[PDB]
């Protein structure tokens, strides 16, 4: 029932630039660029470029914001955690 | 005399139409602009532009349709509509993400006041920047060409990247944050068509500014 | 008034999908021909009846269907980038004749590249081949670029300019079709120039074998060489590169053929220092009695731009000092320190030969 | 212009599922309705049309009238779903045209540049591909009348079109095709001789009825003309083959000595093959 919504989000697309402020030029990990406006569920000033969002593969529009660009890897071994060897 | 306002008001009721058209701008289509008559086998004559998709599939489609052939030189960014492949209007600016704009910097907390003893150096500095803005009146007149690259070195800390862009404060200049090694990434071909972008906003804008730092070895 | 109720009409034909290129290959009969889409797939499909013979070719550039596949008309091609290398331009004529040196370097491209366009019945009737490509390098002194750029737009309006920025391409880099694509739209304009400039970083050497990226340097070279080894326009064609050293090039290139000529630049003699200081006047102007050989003796090897950055640094001085001109001995003064402190940083002047 | 018109039985259809329209209501008069055109070339194609309620008086035999607000509203409905298809003309069932015919084409001109006239039949009986098409053009006279606008026959043929012999050629089902090669073509020769030579006699004795009345027609000249490109070669007592004698039969030289080849060795293949294989099976088993 839940599956339904945000189905939609593939996928992940970096914007570019913006000309006006209903309509912005997106790129997605397909090589497709999309131009598109945002649902209204969503202010437009919360949209920076360069800020991956959410999708709609029906109607292209944005959905909803998703925080991390990064990374392929290369995190499991820098990220450190639990302490040890006290003073 | 009158039947203007009547027409005007069936094309504002097909301009609705297009409203419904008109959204969503849906996608990206690169374009190329072409002019071909083709003789049958009665005439159809039109003008007709090749078109792209991001998609890395190709598409064929008569002349937008809204906006004229007037504007542009073949170009991309503009949208269309899902699998009809219409466009509706040709949308700027350019491209992409991080490669548009480096790195957007306001101004700095400090001022160029803030460096002793070096006001003898300073001048130089101060001169190459200030003098094409204010003094580009009196450049004309006497066939003055302003200096445009400035190489500031010394041993670290010489106080060189406060004293930068502390000179940008003051004379309003829109600032960049660029390095050199920035420029390097796996896929080859980024840094580089960088400049082809960072250039085209060089004609576009006025300085404001670009700074730079390790010149000296991505010269290497 | 009538005219936008026509644009409307034309939106009705802009509901009209858009049909899917293709390239065809051959053909097995008249009914069945295989036509190969841009992204890879091959179709054997029918035809519609509209075509002409037109149609068939030897693998030329098709626009297939979006149901049957059938083929309706065929576009040439599409280039969005071309436009960006129309627009170079260069000066001269004079200006190229202008630069002061070397002397001969000026009577050398002068009739190797202008002059076959204006009469090319001067080669072909004693016999003797124009050459096919050329190499500047430096920089002992300047005039790499400039000695080719001029008589570049010299010949024609005809030029096509190159970067080394779109070779590098992207990962899995296409730019294998678009050098082929560049030197195409090349061939669009005759009779064609090609430019290389700055090839001592595409121009990667296989002397250490490194990683595949300098095998895919290496294919670039092929798409580079193979288009110009035709099979089509070549001796019409002249093609230019530059590099830092010529030791990039690897025995390939280092050979003539694709590299022939190898051309660098002298230093200027005296009264000769009189003949390039009249173009360096230009638009900077100074008090009536002067003598303008204090002025350039005091820097000696430098850049073209570089004196004339000394003209404007002691024009910068007239600013400081409120006036129009000024006189000569503050003018040696900006002169020689500036001058000074550029030889500090003319090391590795030395070039491999 | 106009030469030949393509005519689908989809549009026809249209024509006869009206015929049930005011057929049940009557009375008078006929079938008629304006027929939307698909012109890609001089060659003249018609995919769909909208039949539109039409009489016309017999006194007063005269008097016709489309109703044009159908015409108008509907053709913005058809052209919003089909921008491609637009109105070419007009048609009816006639059978045959009166004189009244001559206003209905000349009214409708402000639609289209030439209307042609589509005269189709409801009931098929003969003498072969039906219905008809007309033109409407002006050759005056060589009388000296004045101006005569009369309909000039135009020549229709059927047409095929994709996804559309889903269910039309579903439901005969009871049709074999063809076979081409054996029945097909000797079929078409029995009727080439009666259609042939039926339209021969129907003509020869309207041509010798000239002589006796309905003169005009003189016709002139067309009627002798062709007939005597007919007249090549009559062929009259004795077929004058003289010429043609050892070249009749050297036509038939080849034909039946390759059928006397291959009945030959196909015998050899059927004959031996089939031995082969039956006597393997039939005296091995007991
Ligand atoms: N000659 C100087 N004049 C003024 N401030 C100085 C000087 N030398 C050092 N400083 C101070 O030392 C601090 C360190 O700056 P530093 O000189 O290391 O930057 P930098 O080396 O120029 O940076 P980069 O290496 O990116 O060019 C600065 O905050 C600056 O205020
Ligand atoms: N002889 C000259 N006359 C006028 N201008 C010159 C001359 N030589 C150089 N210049 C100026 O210097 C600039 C650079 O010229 P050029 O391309 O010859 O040097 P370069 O190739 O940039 O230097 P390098 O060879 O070190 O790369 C040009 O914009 C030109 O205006």
């Amino acid at each position: 029932q839940s599956e339904q919504p945000l189905q939609v989000a593939r996928c992940t697309k970096i914007i570019n630039a913006d000309s006006e402020d209903p309509k912005y030029i997106i790129n997605v990990k397909q090589f497709a660029k999309f131009v598109v406006d945002l649902s209204d569920q969503v202010a437009p000033t919360d949209i920076e470029e360069g800020m991956r969002v959410g999708v709609d593969r029906n109607k292209y529009q944005i959905h909803i914001p998703l925080p991390p660009k990064i990374d392929p890897t290369v995190t499991m071994m820098q990220v450190e955690e639990k302490p040890d060897v006290t003073y | 005399t009158h039947e203007l306002q009547a027409m005007k008001d069936k094309i504002k009721e097909n301009s609705e139409k297009i409203k419904v058209n008109k959204t969503l701008p849906y996608l990206v289509s690169n374009v190329i602009e072409l002019l071909d008559v083709d003789p049958n086998d009665s005439q159809r004559k039109g003008k007709c532009a090749v078109i792209k998709t991001s998609t890395r599939q190709t598409y064929f489609l008569p002349v937008i349709g809204l906006v004229d052939a007037e504007k542009l030189k073949p170009g991309d960014l503009v949208g269309v509509n899902k699998d009809s492949y219409l466009i509706l209007e040709t949308l700027p600016t350019e491209y992409d993400s991080r490669v548009k704009a480096m790195e957007v910097d306001e101004r700095p907390t400090e001022q160029y006041s803030d460096i002793g003893g070096l006001d003898k150096q300073i001048q130089e500095l101060v001169e190459a920047i200030v003098l094409p803005m204010n003094h580009k009146e009196k450049f004309e007149n006497l066939g003055i060409q302003p200096p445009k690259g400035v190489l500031m070195y010394g041993p670290p800390g010489t106080g060189k990247t406060l004293l930068a862009r502390a000179c940008a404060a003051q004379t309003k200049a829109t600032f960049l944050k660029l390095a050199g090694p920035q420029l390097v990434q796996m896929f080859i071909g980024d840094g580089a068509k960088l400049v082809r972008d960072a250039f085209a906003l060089a004609k576009e804008k006025a300085p404001s500014i670009i700074f730079i730092d390790e010149l000296d070895a991505i010269g290497t | 008034t009538k005219q936008y109720e026509k644009s409307e009409n034309d939106l009705k034909a802009l509901q009209s999908v858009g049909q899917i290129v293709g390239e065809v290959l051959k053909q097995l009969t008249e009914e069945k021909f295989i036509v190969k889409a841009t992204n890879g797939p091959r179709y054997v499909v029918g035809c519609r009846r509209q075509l002409d013979k037109s149609k068939l070719k030897p693998g030329t550039r098709v626009a297939l269907d979006m149901t049957t596949l059938t083929i309706m008309r065929y576009l040439p091609r599409e280039v969005d980038p071309l436009v960006y290398n129309m627009s170079h331009e260069d000066p001269g004529n004079v200006s190229y004749s202008e630069i002061g040196g070397l002397s001969e370097q000026i009577r050398e491209l002068r009739e190797v590249i202008e002059l076959p366009l204006t009469n090319p019945e001067l080669f072909q009737r004693v016999g003797i081949i124009p050459p096919k490509g050329c190499l500047l390098y430096g920089p002992p002194g300047t005039g790499k670029t400039l000695l080719a750029r001029a008589v570049a737009s010299q010949l024609d309006c005809n030029f096509l300019k190159v970067v080394s920025s779109s070779i590098v391409d992207k990962y899995i880099g296409e730019s294998a079709r678009l050098i082929r694509e560049m030197f195409n739209y090349a061939r669009d304009h005759q009779p064609c120039i090609i430019f290389m400039d700055e090839i001592d970083a595409i121009g990667g050497r296989r002397f250490s074998e490194g990683t595949s990226a300098d095998r895919e340097i290496q294919r670039t070279l092929m798409e580079l060489l193979n288009q110009m080894d035709g099979f089509d326009t070549l001796h019409r064609v002249k093609m230019i590169m530059a590099t830092n050293r010529p030791d990039t090039l690897d025995p390939a290139l280092l050979r003539p053929g694709r590299l022939d000529r190898k051309i660098h630049i002298d230093l200027p003699n005296e009264q000769a220092r009189l003949d390039i200081l009249k173009i360096h006047a230009g638009p900077i102007t100074k008090h009536g009695e002067i003598d303008y050989e204090a002025i350039v003796k005091l820097s000696d090897g430098f850049n073209g731009a570089d004196l004339r950055n000394v003209c404007t640094e002691a024009g910068m001085f007239a600013i400081r000092a409120d006036h129009d001109f000024v006189v000569q001995e503050d003018f040696m003064k900006a002169v020689r320190k500036v001058a000074d402190s550029k030889k500090l940083e003319s090391k590795l002047d030395y070039k491999p030969v | 212009a106009v030469q030949k018109v393509v005519v689908h039985p989809l549009v026809l259809l249209s024509v006869v599922d009206h015929f049930n329209r005011i057929g049940k209501v009557g009375n008078q008069k006929r079938v008629v309705g304006v027929l939307l055109g698909s012109w890609q070339k001089k060659v003249l194609d018609v995919s769909n049309s909208f039949a539109v309620p039409f009489d016309e008086d017999d006194k007063d035999d005269s008097v016709w009238f489309l109703d044009h607000d159908y015409l108008e509203n509907m053709y913005g409905m058809f052209k919003k779903v089909n921008a491609r298809e637009r109105i070419v003309g007009w048609y009816h069932t006639g059978p045959k045209l009166h004189k009244n015919d001559i206003a209905i084409n000349e009214l409708m001109k402000r639609y289209c540049p030439n209307s042609v006239l589509v005269i189709i039949d409801v009931k098929p009986k003969d003498l072969g591909l039906p219905t008809e098409a007309y033109i409407s053009v002006e050759e005056v006279h060589d009388d000296g009348t004045p101006t005569s606008k009369t309909f000039e026959h135009v020549t229709s043929e059927i047409g095929a079109e994709e996804a559309e012999e889903v269910g039309v050629e579903h439901l005969l089902r009871d049709i074999k095709d063809t076979t081409v090669g054996t029945l097909s073509q000797r079929i078409t020769n029995q009727v080439h001789g009666l259609k042939g030579l039926n339209s021969k006699l129907l003509d020869i004795r309207s041509y010798l009825e000239k002589v006796a009345t309905g003169k005009l027609p003189i016709n002139h000249q067309i009627i002798y003309q062709l007939q005597d490109v007919f007249n090549l070669l009559p062929d009259v007592s004795l077929q004058e083959f003289v010429k043609a004698f050892y070249l009749k039969t050297n036509d038939q030289m080849v034909v039946v000595y390759l059928a006397s080849l291959i009945r030959s060795v196909v015998a050899l293949h059927n004959l031996i093959n089939n031995k082969i294989a039956n006597r393997d099976a039939e005296k091995k088993e007991g």
